[PDB]
């Protein structure tokens, strides 16, 4: 059920430093 | 990883490393996909080109790690393996087709802020990330140049390449089981999986409902962050009906 | 080599 929500990020809504660059590229 | 990044604390809490014992080494990546399955690269256990066959009682796994050769205490959790299962039409002969094999724990893991499983992809989700100039990460211990090795593990974002450029850059047979990703020689950007890397997985955040799943697993490149060569990975949706009669079988 | 040893309770 909580597969893929990393604990210290999604799970937080915190942010790492390059998964904007993934998001920028899913067009 | 070539030409990647210190992964940040917690930034793959599903990667794990295959442990080898006796000599103690780094054997491969892997992922964890839930509290007692582990998904790697086949030719990781067994590659008879190489004298490769690992048993279950060689290799431990080591979830949660961020350190390479450090043993962290009160943060990670190694585990021993019950069985592997290996794809049995993994193609080692000729291209790695099928590059997979599941391996179960002897018992369940944890979960903890360092370790945590990743989804694996439906129909749906491949559908719609696995396309050519999507980036997914590839993440791993491995070295850091094709001819050294990393203080913690390594990360890299790269982009799926068409599948006519990825056939077109090597004369190994590829087939709809495998895809590739790297940056082209003009795109400037450059990094690529390496040695001790394979097993390994390639995730992608679904914009839709912004969970990580793993749509491949690292399998092989012809060296390491050459120009005009790509990384091969496995397509883990093509072989999720493999991975599903699997768990549901043991 | 470059590994600190492990908990020999794994080993
Ligand atoms: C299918 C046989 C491929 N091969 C022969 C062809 C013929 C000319 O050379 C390529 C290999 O030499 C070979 C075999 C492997 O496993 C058996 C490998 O594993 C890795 N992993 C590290 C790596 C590095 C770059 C990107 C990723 Cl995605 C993973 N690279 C490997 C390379
Ligand atoms: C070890 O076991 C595997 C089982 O698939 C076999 O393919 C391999 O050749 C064996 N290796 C040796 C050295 O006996």
């Amino acid at each position: 059920a909580d597969c893929g929500l990393r604990p210290l990020f999604e799970k937080k809504s915190l942010e790492d430093k390059t998964e904007r660059e993934l998001l920028e590229s899913y067009i | 990883i070539v030409e990647g990044s210190d992964a940040e604390i917690g930034m793959s809490p599903w990667q794990v490393m295959l442990f080898r014992k006796s000599p103690q080494e780094l054997l491969c990546g892997a992922s964890l996909i839930s509290d007692r399955w582990v998904l790697t690269a086949a030719h990781c256990l067994l590659y008879p080109p190489w004298d490769k066959n690992f048993t279950e009682n060689d290799l431990l796994v080591r979830i949660g790690k961020h350190s390479r050769t450090r043993y962290e205490r009160n943060i990670e959790k190694i585990s021993m393996l019950e069985k592997i299962y290996i794809h049995p039409r993994y193609n080692w002969r000729e291209n790695l087709d099928r590059d997979i094999a599941l391996m179960k724990l002897k018992k369940p893991v944890a979960f903890s802020d360092y370790i945590h499983p990743v989804c694996l992809p439906d129909r749906e989700t491949a559908a719609s990330l696995l396309q050519a100039g999507y980036k997914g990460r590839v993440t791993g211990w491995g070295n850091l140049k094709e001819t050294g090795q990393p203080s913690v593990l390594q990360v890299v974002n790269l982009p799926i390449v068409e599948r006519p450029v990825c056939k077109d850059s090597t004369r190994i047979r590829i087939t709809d089981n495998m895809f590739c990703a790297g940056y082209k020689p003009d795109e400037g950007k450059r990094g690529d999986a390496c040695e001790g890397d394979s097993g390994g997985p390639f995730v992608m955040k679904s914009p839709f409902n912004n969970r990580w799943y793993q749509m491949g697993i690292v399998s092989w490149g012809e060296g390491c962050d050459r120009d005009g060569k790509y990384g091969f990975y496995t397509h883990v949706f093509r072989l999720k009906k493999w991975i599903q009669k699997v768990i549901d079988q043991f | 080599g470059d590994f600190e040893e492990i908990p020999e309770e794994y080993l």
